[PDB]
C-alpha cells in the first residue's frame, strides 16, 4: 500500500537526519574562528566587452583562460578573447531562446540550449572556416538550463523536464538518463575529476550524481526555494548552491551536510550564480541586486563588491588560473574583473 | 563711408532715441520686472539641468535636448542680466565694442532659444513617426544637432559684431538697434518666423498621424493640450516681437520705439516659461524636484 | 603585429554583421501567445497565415513573429522573463468553456482557469507595460450554448439576459478587470470573425496603437 | 502511484548506507586546502600589473 | 576546399594580364587571400594581399603600384591584375588563403599556381643549407636565421615553416614557432627564439623529401627564406 511504504519511507529520513546530527561535532564558523580575515578584495572593471544586443544568459571561460563564449536572446554565440577584447567568432543560433552555454575542454567545441529543448554542438576547428553545427542532441522535453562537456564526445545536460542527461554525441543518444528530481533541474556542476556532478533543481534540494552508472549518491536539503546555481570547491569535496532564498551554502560531499550559509540582512533579491576562487577562499555570487558579492567562503563575511551592471548579473564565471572573474549581465555587456 | 569714429551718442542721435540720462518711473518698473525675469530664469534653469544630469533615468536623447535647452535659456537669463545694469543712464557709459557685446549676448541666447525649440520639435517627429518598438538608441544625432544650433546661434549673433552693421550706412539701419540693418533683423525676424512655421507643420503632422492611427482603434486631450501650450507660449512671447521688428525695417514713421523695452520683457519671458513647458507633463523628472 | 592588425579587422568585420542583424531584428515584431489547451490559438495560427514554436507573417509591411509557448510544460516562473519585452500578449480563451470543466480536475470551470491564469500574466512583474491583446475565440459555438444553458453556471453573480449581446459582454468586462495596471497597459478585446480576415487586422491595429502610445512616451509628448 | 513510492523507498536506504565523516574532519580539509594554494590565488593576493594579462 | 587559378602563358614584356583564382569548397568570403611567386630556379616571393571583405591591400617593393587585386566574393574567386610585365616577373603564381582570429593557421592551404612565362626596413630571413644528404629513419635538423627579433611583444614568434614536395604546392608544417599545422605528423617539430630557429624531424620517409622554407610574419611584405632541399 502507499501508507505503509510512506509510513516506512518517512522513518529513512529520519536515520539520514538523525546520523547527520551525530556528525555535527562543531560549526565551521567555530573551527574558523581564528583564521586571519581575507582583507578588501577590492576588484576593477579591466575589460568590458561589448556587442551582445539584448541580455546575456550564459557566458563560459575556455579552459586556456583567455578566450570565453556568451549567448544572448539576440540569438547569437559569441567567441570572445578576454586579452584583446576582439570577437573570434560570432555564431548565429537557429534558435533566439538560449539559456546556457559551455565551451569544451579541448576548445574544439562549443555547445548551446534553451527553450528549444535541444542541445546543438558547433565545431569549432572546421577546414571551411565557418562555425558549422555539429550534433543536436534532442531528447529533452523541457527547457534546457545547463550542460558541460566532459570530453569531445560525452556532453551532461539538465532541463526542465525535471531529469539531467549524459549523451554521446557522436551517436546523438542519451548513454544515461538521471531521474530523481522532483522539480525543474536548473543547473549543474562537474567535479575536477569529472566522474560526479551535482545538480540543483526548483525542489530547493540537490544531487550529487556518478556519471558512470547513472544513480544519485546523495541529496542535500536546506534550501527554502529554487536553486538557481551550483558549483564545485576547487578540490571536489564540497559545493555550493545559490537559491532565491537569498542565501549560498556550502554542503560538503564526505560530511553529507551544510557547512555554512552566505546571508545578509541587507539582500532579499535572488541569487543567480555563484564560482569559487582557485583557492576556494573567495564565493563570488551574482545576485539579482544588478550588482555581485564576493564571500569570505571560511567566515562568511562579505568581503568585496563588484557593482558595474545596470540590470541583473546573469552569469559569473572565474578563469582555470584565477587571474579573471568575468559577470555577464541582462544590461548586454560582460565586463572582466581582476 | 564708414563711421566707427561716431560715439553712442551720435548714433542714438541720428536714430529717434533717447539715451535716458536720469532713472524715470518707467525705467525703474522695467528694471525690476526684468530682473524678476532673470533671476527666476537663472534659478528654473539650474534645477532643470541639474535634475537631467544627476538621474540615470533621464539619460536619453530627448532629455538631452531638454538639457540644452535649460542651457540656452540660462544663457539668456544671463545676457538679459548683463543688459540690465547698462539701462537707463548706465547705457551712457557704453562704448561701441560694449554696446555689440550686449547686444549680441542677446542674439545668440535668443537664437540658440529657438533653434533648441525647434530641434525638439523635429526629434518628436522622428520619435513618433518610427514603427519599432525599442529602437536601440546612439547619442550621434543628439549631440549633432546640439552643435548645429551652437554654431547657428553664435555664428548668428557674432555676424552683426563683425560685418553686418551700419557702421558703414548711417541712412539705411534700424530705429531700435541703432546699428544693426534693416537687412539683419529682417534676417533674424524671417528666420524666426520660418522656425515657427516649421514647428507648426511638424506639431500638426504629429497630431494627424497620431488622430488616424490610434482612433481607427484619452490620447488626443493630452496630445492637443500639450500641442496648444508649446505653440501658445511661442506665439504670444513672439509675434510681439517680430511684427515689432518687421515695423521697424519696412514702415517709416510706425511709432515703434515706445513698446520695445517692454517686448523684448516678454520674448526673454519665454526663455523663462520653457523649463516648466518642458518638465510640467514629465511626472517622474517633474517630482525629481526637490 | 602583423597578424593582430588582421584579427581586429575579423572583429569589425564581426561587429558589422551584429549591427545589421540587431537592426533587422528591431524591425520584427514579437507577439507572445498564451491561453487554455482548447482555446483556439491553434485555429488563430493557421488564419495567421515540441518546444517553443514560432510563426513569421507579414502584414502591411510590419513583420510579425508570433511565439507559441504552449508546448513547454515546465514551470513558467524560471523561463517566462525570457519574454519580456514583447510588443504585444495575444490571449486566446474559448467563450464555449463557461460550461465545462477541465478533464483533471472535479468543478473548477475552464472559463475561471482561463481567469487564474490570467491574473497572473497581467500583473506579471515582467510585463508591468505589456499590452495584452485578449481573443475571444468560439464566439458562434457560445452563441447556441448559451441559447440553451445558463451562464450564472460559471458565474454566480449575474443581473442579466441570456442574450449573445449581454452574456459576452460581461465576460470581456470580467476579464478586463483582472489588471490592477489600469492606465499602464491597454488590453484590446476582440471577438474572433472568420470570413473577413480581422483578426489580423485587429493585430494589426493594436500593435501600432502600441507603438504609437510608446512612441508618444519616450519623446515626452504625453 | 504505487511504483513511484515502491522506487523511492530503496533510494533513501542507499543514502542513509553511506560512509559519514564528522564535520569536525571535513571542516579542517578545506582550510587546509585553501591556505596551501593560498598564495597561488591571483584574486586573493592582488598581482603586480607586469603579471597581470588585464 | 581546392583553389585553382586560371591566366598565365606566354606574354610579351608590357602586355597586362590577369591572373583569376576560383575558390571552392570553402568559405571564400571571409578568407584573406595571398599571392606567393616562384621563379623558375629561385625560391618564394610574397607580391600581394586583401584581407577579408577587401579592408586592406598590401603589395611587394618589386609589384608596388605595377599589380592591381580585388576579390569577388559572390562568385568566389580571386583576380590579380597585372601592367607593364617586366623579365623579372617570370614566376609560378600560388595562390594562398589565410584567416587571422586567435590561435588560427594562416597560409594553410596553397592553390596549385599558374605558370608566367614573359618573352625576351625589410626583414630578411637567411639559411644556408641547400642539398642536405640525408637517408630515411635518421633525424635531421634545418635551421633558420633572422636579421631581427620576431618574438613580439605578446610572446609570438611569427615565423613559419613550409614543406614543398617536389612538383607540388608549398605545405604548411608549423604556423608559428613550436606548434604543428592540421594533417602534418608529429615528426615535425621546431623550438627556436628571438633570431634562431630549427626544424627537427626525428624519423622521415621518401613522403616528405623536398625543398623547405622559412617565412616571418612579424610585418610586411612577408620576407621568405632560401630553399633547404632534402637530397635522396
Ligand atoms: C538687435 C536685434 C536682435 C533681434 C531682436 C531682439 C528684440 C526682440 C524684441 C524686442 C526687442 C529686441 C531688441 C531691441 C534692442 C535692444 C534693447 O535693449 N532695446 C531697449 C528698448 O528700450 C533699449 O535698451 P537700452 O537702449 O536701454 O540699452
Amino acid at each position: 500500500e502507499l501508507d505503509q511504504l510512506r509510513q516506512e519511507a518517512e522513518q529513512l529520513k529520519n536515520q539520514i537526519r538523525d546520523a547527520r546530527k551525530a556528525c555535527a561535532d562543531a560549526t565551521l564558523s567555530q573551527i574558523t574562528n581564528n583564521i586571519d580575515p581575507v582583507g578588501r578584495i577590492q576588484m576593477r572593471t579591466r575589460r568590458t566587452l561589448r556587442g551582445h544586443l539584448a541580455k546575456i544568459y550564459a557566458m563560459h571561460w575556455g579552459t586556456d583562460s583567455r578566450l570565453l563564449v556568451s549567448a544572448s536572446q539576440d540569438g547569437k554565440l559569441i567567441i570572445w578573447d578576454s586579452y584583446t577584447t576582439n570577437k573570434v567568432h560570432a555564431i548565429p543560433l537557429r534558435s533566439s531562446w538560449v539559456m546556457t552555454c559551455a565551451y569544451a575542454p579541448s576548445g574544439n567545441y562549443v555547445a548551446c540550449g534553451g527553450l528549444d529543448n535541444i542541445c546543438s554542438i558547433y565545431n569549432l576547428k572546421t577546414r571551411e572556416g565557418n562555425v558549422r553545427v555539429s550534433r543536436e542532441l534532442a531528447g529533452h522535453t523541457g527547457y534546457l538550463s545547463c550542460c558541460r562537456f566532459l570530453d569531445d564526445n560525452q556532453i551532461v545536460t539538465s532541463s526542465g523536464d525535471t531529469t539531467c542527461a549524459l549523451w554521446d554525441i557522436e551517436t546523438g543518444q542519451q548513454t544515461t538518463t538521471f531521474t530523481g528530481h522532483t522539480g525543474d533541474v536548473m543547473s549543474l556542476s562537474l567535479a575536477p575529476d569529472t566522474r560526479l556532478f551535482v545538480s540543483g533543481a526548483c525542489d530547493a534540494s540537490a544531487k550529487l550524481w556518478d556519471v558512470r552508472e547513472g544513480m544519485c549518491r546523495q541529496t542535500f536539503t536546506g534550501h527554502e526555494s529554487d536553486i538557481n546555481a551550483i558549483c564545485f570547491f576547487p578540490n571536489g569535496n564540497a559545493f555550493a548552491t545559490g537559491s532565491d532564498d537569498a542565501t549560498c551554502r556550502l554542503f560538503d560531499l564526505r560530511a553529507d551536510q551544510e557547512l555554512m550559509t552566505y546571508s545578509h540582512d541587507n539582500i532579499i533579491c535572488g541569487i543567480t550564480s555563484v564560482s569559487f576562487s582557485k583557492s576556494g577562499r573567495l564565493l563570488l555570487a551574482g545576485y539579482d541586486d544588478f550588482n555581485c558579492n564576493v564571500w569570505d567562503a571560511l567566515k562568511a563575511d562579505r568581503a568585496g563588491v563588484l557593482a558595474g551592471h545596470d540590470n541583473r548579473v546573469s552569469c559569473l564565471g572565474v578563469t582555470d588560473d584565477g587571474m579573471a572573474v568575468a559577470t555577464g549581465s541582462w544590461d548586454s555587456f560582460l565586463k572582466i574583473w581582476n | 563711408q564708414c563711421f566707427y569714429n561716431e560715439s553712442i551718442a551720435f548714433f542714438y542721435n541720428r536714430s529717434g532715441k533717447h539715451l535716458a540720462t536720469e532713472w524715470n518711473t518707467v525705467s525703474k518698473l522695467v528694471m525690476g520686472l526684468g530682473i524678476t525675469v532673470c533671476i527666476f530664469i537663472m534659478l528654473a534653469n539650474l534645477l532643470v539641468m541639474v535634475a537631467i544630469y544627476v538621474n540615470r533615468r533621464f539619460h536619453f536623447p530627448i532629455y538631452y535636448l531638454m538639457a540644452n535647452l535649460a542651457a540656452a535659456d540660462f544663457f539668456a537669463g544671463l545676457a538679459y542680466f548683463y543688459l540690465m545694469f547698462n539701462t537707463g543712464p548706465n547705457t551712457r557709459r557704453l562704448t561701441v565694442s560694449t554696446w555689440l557685446l550686449r547686444q549680441g549676448l542677446i542674439d545668440t541666447s535668443l537664437t540658440a532659444s529657438v533653434a533648441n525649440l525647434l530641434a525638439i520639435a523635429i526629434e518628436r517627429h522622428i520619435t513618433v513617426f518610427r514603427m519599432q518598438l525599442h529602437t536601440r538608441m546612439s547619442n550621434r544625432r543628439v549631440v549633432v544637432v546640439i552643435v548645429v544650433i551652437w554654431t547657428m546661434a553664435i555664428v548668428m549673433g557674432a555676424i552683426p559684431s563683425v560685418g553686418w552693421n551700419c557702421i558703414c550706412d548711417i541712412e539705411n539701419c534700424s530705429n531700435m538697434a541703432p546699428l544693426y540693418s534693416d537687412s539683419y533683423l529682417v534676417f533674424w525676424a524671417i528666420f524666426n518666423l520660418v522656425t515657427f512655421v516649421v514647428m507648426v507643420v511638424l506639431y500638426a503632422h504629429i497630431f494627424g498621424y497620431v488622430r488616424q492611427r490610434t482612433m481607427r482603434m484619452d490620447t488626443m486631450m493630452s496630445l492637443l493640450k500639450t500641442v496648444v501650450i508649446v505653440l501658445g507660449a511661442f506665439i504670444i512671447c513672439w509675434t510681439p516681437g517680430l511684427v515689432l521688428l518687421l515695423l521697424d525695417v519696412c514702415c517709416p514713421q510706425c511709432d515703434v520705439l515706445a513698446y520695445e523695452k517692454f517686448f523684448l520683457l516678454l520674448a526673454e519671458f519665454n526663455s523663462a516659461m520653457n523649463p516648466i513647458i518642458y518638465s510640467y507633463r514629465d511626472k517622474e523628472m517633474s517630482a525629481t524636484f526637490r | 603585429s602583423a597578424e593582430d592588425k588582421a584579427a581586429v579587422e575579423r572583429s569589425k568585420m564581426i561587429d558589422r554583421n551584429l549591427r545589421e542583424d540587431g537592426e533587422k531584428a528591431a524591425r520584427e515584431v514579437k507577439l507572445l501567445l498564451l491561453g487554455a489547451g482548447e482555446s483556439g490559438k491553434s485555429t488563430i495560427v493557421k488564419q495567421m497565415k515540441t518546444g517553443i514554436v514560432e510563426t513569421h507573417f507579414t502584414f502591411k509591411d510590419l513583420h510579425f513573429k508570433m511565439f507559441d509557448v504552449g508546448g513547454q510544460r515546465s514551470e513558467r516562473k524560471k523561463w517566462i522573463h525570457c519574454f519580456e519585452g514583447v510588443t504585444a500578449i495575444i490571449f486566446c480563451v474559448a467563450l464555449s468553456d463557461y460550461d465545462l470543466v477541465l478533464a483533471e480536475d472535479e468543478e473548477m470551470n475552464r472559463m475561471h482557469e482561463s481567469m487564474k491564469l490570467f491574473d497572473s500574466i497581467c500583473n506579471n512583474k515582467w510585463f508591468t507595460d505589456t499590452s495584452i491583446i485578449l481573443f475571444l475565440n468560439k464566439k458562434d459555438l457560445f452563441e447556441e450554448k448559451i441559447k440553451k444553458s445558463p451562464l450564472t453556471i460559471c458565474y454566480p453573480e449575474y443581473a442579466g439576459s441570456n442574450t449573445y449581446e449581454e452574456a459576452a459582454a460581461y465576460i470581456q468586462c470580467q476579464f478586463e478587470d483582472l489588471n490592477k495596471r489600469k492606465d499602464t497597459k491597454e488590453i484590446y478585446t476582440h471577438f474572433t470573425c472568420a470570413t473577413d480576415t480581422k483578426n489580423v487586422q485587429f493585430v494589426f491595429d493594436a500593435v501600432t496603437d502600441v507603438i504609437i502610445k510608446n512612441n508618444l512616451k519616450d519623446c515626452g509628448l504625453f | 502511484s504505487i511504483a513511484q513510492a515502491r522506487k523511492l523507498v530503496e533510494q533513501l536506504k542507499m543514502e542513509a548506507n553511506i560512509d559519514r565523516i564528522k564535520v569536525s574532519k571535513a571542516a579542517a580539509d578545506l582550510m587546509a586546502y585553501c591556505e596551501a594554494h593560498a598564495k597561488e590565488d591571483p584574486l586573493l593576493t592582488p598581482v603586480p600589473a607586469s603579471e597581470n594579462p588585464f | 576546399v581546392q583553389l585553382v587559378e586560371s591566366g598565365g602563358g606566354l606574354v610579351q614584356p608590357g602586355g597586362s594580364r590577369k591572373l583569376s583564382c576560383s575558390a571552392s569548397g570553402f568559405a571564400f568570403s571571409s578568407f584573406g587571400m595571398h599571392w606567393v611567386r616562384q621563379a623558375p630556379e629561385k625560391g618564394l616571393e610574397w607580391v600581394a594581399y586583401i584581407s577579408s571583405g577587401s579592408g586592406t591591400i598590401y603589395y611587394a617593393d618589386t609589384v608596388k603600384g605595377r599589380f592591381t587585386i580585388s576579390r569577388d566574393d559572390p562568385k568566389n574567386t580571386l583576380f590579380l591584375q597585372m601592367t607593364s610585365l617586366r623579365s623579372e616577373d617570370t614566376a609560378m603564381y600560388y595562390c594562398v588563403r589565410s584567416i587571422y582570429y586567435y590561435g588560427s593557421s594562416p597560409f594553410d592551404f596553397w592553390g596549385q599556381g599558374t605558370t608566367l612565362t614573359v618573352s625576351s626596413s625589410d626583414i630578411v630571413m637567411t639559411q644556408a643549407t641547400s642539398s642536405v644528404p640525408v637517408t630515411p629513419g635518421e633525424s635531421v635538423s634545418i635551421s633558420c636565421r633572422s636579421s631581427k627579433s620576431l618574438l613580439h611583444s605578446n610572446g609570438n614568434t611569427y615565423l613559419y615553416w613550409f614543406l614543398q614536395r617536389p612538383g607540388q604546392s608549398p605545405q604548411l608544417l608549423i604556423y608559428r614557432m613550436s606548434n604543428l599545422a592540421s594533417g602534418v605528423p608529429d615528426r615535425f617539430s621546431g623550438s627556436g627564439s628571438g633570431t634562431a630557429f630549427t626544424l627537427t624531424i626525428s624519423r622521415l620517409e621518401a613522403e616528405d623529401v623536398g625543398v623547405y622554407y622559412c617565412m616571418q610574419h612579424l610585418e610586411y611584405p612577408l620576407t621568405f627564406g632560401a630553399g633547404t632541399k632534402l637530397e635522396l
